[PDB]
RNA sequence: GUAGCGAAAGACGGGUGAGAAUCCCGUCCACCGAUUGACUAAGGUUUCCAGAGGAAGGCUCGUCCGCUCUGGGUUAGUCGGGUCCUAAGCUGAGGCCGACAGGCGUAGGCGAUGGAUAACAGGUUGAUAUUCCUGUACCACCUAUAAUCGUUUUAAUCGAU
RNA sequence: AGCUGUAAGUAAGCUUUGAUCCAGAGAUUUCCGAAUGGGGAAACCCAGCAUGAGUUAUGUCAUGUUAUCGAUAUGUGAAUACAUAGCAUAUCAGAAGGCACACCCGGAGAACUGAAACAUCUUAGUACCCGGAGGAAGAGAAAGAAAAUUCGAUUCCCUUAGUAGCGGCGAGCGAAAUGGGAAGAGCCCAAACCAACAAGCUUGCUUGUUGGGGUUGUAGGACACUCUACGGAGUUACAAAGGACGACAUUAGACGAAUCAUCUGGAAAGAUGAAUCAAAGAAGGUAAUAAUCCUGUAGUCGAAAAUGUUGUCUCUCUUGAGUGGAUCCUGAGUACGACGGAGCACGUGAAAUUCCGUCGGAAUCUGGGAGGACCAUCUCCUAAGGCUAAAUACUCUCUAGUGACCGAUAGUGAACCAGUACCGUGAGGGAAAGGUGAAAAGCACCCCGGAAGGGGAGUGAAAUAGAACCUGAAACCGUGUGCU
């Protein structure tokens, strides 16, 4: 279960083993996004503020499982958990101890 | 309750009421002497008039 | 009250050739007399009031794609400036 | 303030509700008249007099727990 | 590719268009004329008026409205109704009757198709007009304004239950 | 850490002071509808009174209030002199009126049908009309049934048995006695006693009022005889402990397992190599089928009204004082029966329970009285005089949680716009149509006619996968080629 500025390894899909930062998350249908990863190439007609539009080679949205968090003590995909740290919840990594992040 | 049967020689049968003998007397109900049915069965042995 | 028994100003071209002269129309709440718009717009704009016209707007029926329905009624008042007058846009 | 508008003095509520009436009523009246582009000020007007009104109402209540 | 296309007189010129026996303008001709005319009821409920495309709609086309957008659009002291009056009826406290449910009925209520009640001339829009504007009136109610009636019984006033 | 329902995308704010969410508590809650100020063609019209704002004043507006019978105190009080009614008040408005009519109890109650109509009978005391309550009623601590050697205060629900019986002895209808589940929980008026009160009365008595007394007799009480009380304790009841009453559930609930990597088409969830930590280790939903992603299952702590609700549970209980039944009491239009009918399995009668109308009329300790025709023996009551217990019924869909089940002409008429289109004046009748996601990435871009095409283009692991992304088939029908 992860968060907007996450580094990620992907595990399933057409990129895989590629990594990248999660930049948008929609948790209601479970896709995050991830940068360089499932690039679509939308057409996109020409718009009152844009010219007449290009191929806009964006990235698409991914389901969430296909996403691991890297263990920051070893680079490997891991599980996460819960510690509980003084009423204050807090990831663990599952292969080590606590992984930090906010951006 | 009060119907049942009217039956004939051949056992037929009509539905029929059995009323109640009610005839209208001045009885003393609470204040003023009203008038009211009630039964002569009623009156034999149960109400002042 | 006073001042939700006005709801909205009526920008027309009838409303506009009304704002030639000294009358303006309004949107009211359908239950108000007329006696009441009058007292009101005086209280609100400052002004003094010659006199005030109204009518009812039955509803409209309407479409959108296999949506049927209909419009709100409208309670129009159209009230006539005796002086002073109101900078509405 | 929502917090401390339950700190207000009962008669500073009574003035703050007409004078947010007379915000809301300028807001409608210039969105018709098509130069308002802000429009999300009549909604968090709105809900200023709902909070007025309701430490308004329930000071009542108290008001009259005791007698 | 049959029956049918629902009574009736149209012709030509111009225009507009991607495209016209069809739409618009013109001229001539024709039909109804105690009405296929003009108003008012009931009934219907936005069909009313402007723009623009009509994918369907119309016993064509759109290059109209009866699809879309709004631009819309209905203004009353005097018009027609309610704040008045009652008819036929319908209801009806108490009352009478009735297995129940309920029926009848008194004063009273409600109830127009009847009675009572004050406005006309001109101007004006794409769309309303005895309603808007201009003029001239009329009818009510309330408050000030003054001479007049001055046992307040009576007195023109009050005024019946 | 995102959010602004469905019925999508901006302005936006939040905001770490915690948004949006999820539970609990409160506040607001137009108008109609027993609608109840009066009226009315629901969702509207017209008022009054009292305050209040406004106004020179009215008009206007706002806030309260204004529909019958009960209770407190009364008050007045026409035909007819007071009274009492009625009456007009003042108050609580008290209380009526709110129903899934599925179960329950009552009232009233068909017919087609069966008999190879039927009319007796059956259908059937059925439909559903009306009224009640309700989380039931009935019954009941017995004139109770059982008839052996009785029995279980009762009571109510799954064996005898298609037996006994009833029956145009036809069609058909159809028991009970002899027991499992569950289990008792006892109250009145009557007898006299006593103490006060008043009235009559002449203070004697009587009348009545309030209270303790007692509810079954092969006796209870005044008594008449004789000598004990909180012993036990007890809430579903009559004393309640209403209690600190000792766990509502430990219910909101929420946190909270443990696995996994490599190679060939998009990915493995195919072939290699591994693993899971104990109360979970059990299923089941995610571009690829994780008993180890969402999660449960196990564990955790657990809060409002909670308190398992108890083993002292304040008050406070009821230790029973044994003989007789000898005299009194033991229930009134009544037991008690005739006449018409109904219900009892039973076709009304030779009837042991109920209704109408009429009759009438008992008894007391030598008691009387009652029990499917009469007199002696057996059981019962001390019927009618009265009552009231739990365990005993039942689920629209309430609510949550679940399954050789509906798998969508479906439990549903309707898993989509459904009691809707539409039809009918009205009661009413009543459809069709369901279905990405791998991801709109929905043919920018670009080129010839409005629609529609042809090209490229694409997120396109695949558009004869283009809005008929649930794909998607068939057949009828087509239509243009051709071999004979």
């Amino acid at each position: 279960h992860i968060k907007k500025g996450d580094n990620v390894k992907v595990i399933a899909g057409k990129d895989k083993g590629k990594e990248g930062k999660v930049i948008a998350t929609l948790p209601k249908k479970d896709r995050v996004v991830v940068e360089g990863v499932n690039i679509m190439k939308k057409h996109q007609k020409p718009t009152q503020l844009n010219p007449e539009g290009g191929i806009l080679e964006t990235e698409a949205a991914i389901h969430v499982s296909n996403v691991q968090l890297l263990d920051p003590k070893t680079n490997e995909p891991t599980r996460v958990g819960y510690k509980f740290v003084d009423g204050k919840k807090v990831r663990i990594a599952k292969k080590s101890g606590e992984e930090i992040k906010s951006n | 309750a009060s119907t049942g049967n009217r039956r004939s020689h051949a056992l037929n049968s009509t539905k029929r009421r059995w009323n109640a003998n009610l005839q209208k007397v001045r009885i003393l109900v609470d204040g003023k002497p009203k008038k009211v049915w009630v039964s002569a069965r009623a009156l034999k042995s149960g109400k002042v008039t | 009250e006073a001042r939700d028994i006005l709801k909205r100003p009526v920008i027309t071209e009838k409303s506009s050739e009304a704002m030639a002269e000294d009358k303006y129309t309004f949107d009211v709440d359908t239950r108000v007399n007329k006696t009441q718009v009058k007292m009101a717009v005086e209280e609100i704009f400052n002004v003094k009031v010659a006199s005030v016209n109204i009518m009812n707007y039955k509803p409209k029926k309407k479409r959108m794609g296999r949506y049927q329905g209909y419009t709100n009624k409208r309670r129009k008042a159209i009230v006539t400036l005796k002086e002073g007058s109101i900078d509405l846009f | 303030k929502a917090k401390e508008i339950r700190d207000l003095t009962t008669s500073e509520i009574e003035e703050q509700i007409k004078s947010s009436k007379e915000e809301l009523f300028n807001l409608r009246f210039q969105l018709a008249t098509g130069q308002l582009e802000e429009t999300a000020r009549i909604r968090t007007v709105r809900k200023t007099i709902a909070r007025l009104k309701t430490v308004a109402r329930e000071r009542e209540i108290e008001q009259s727990k005791a007698n």
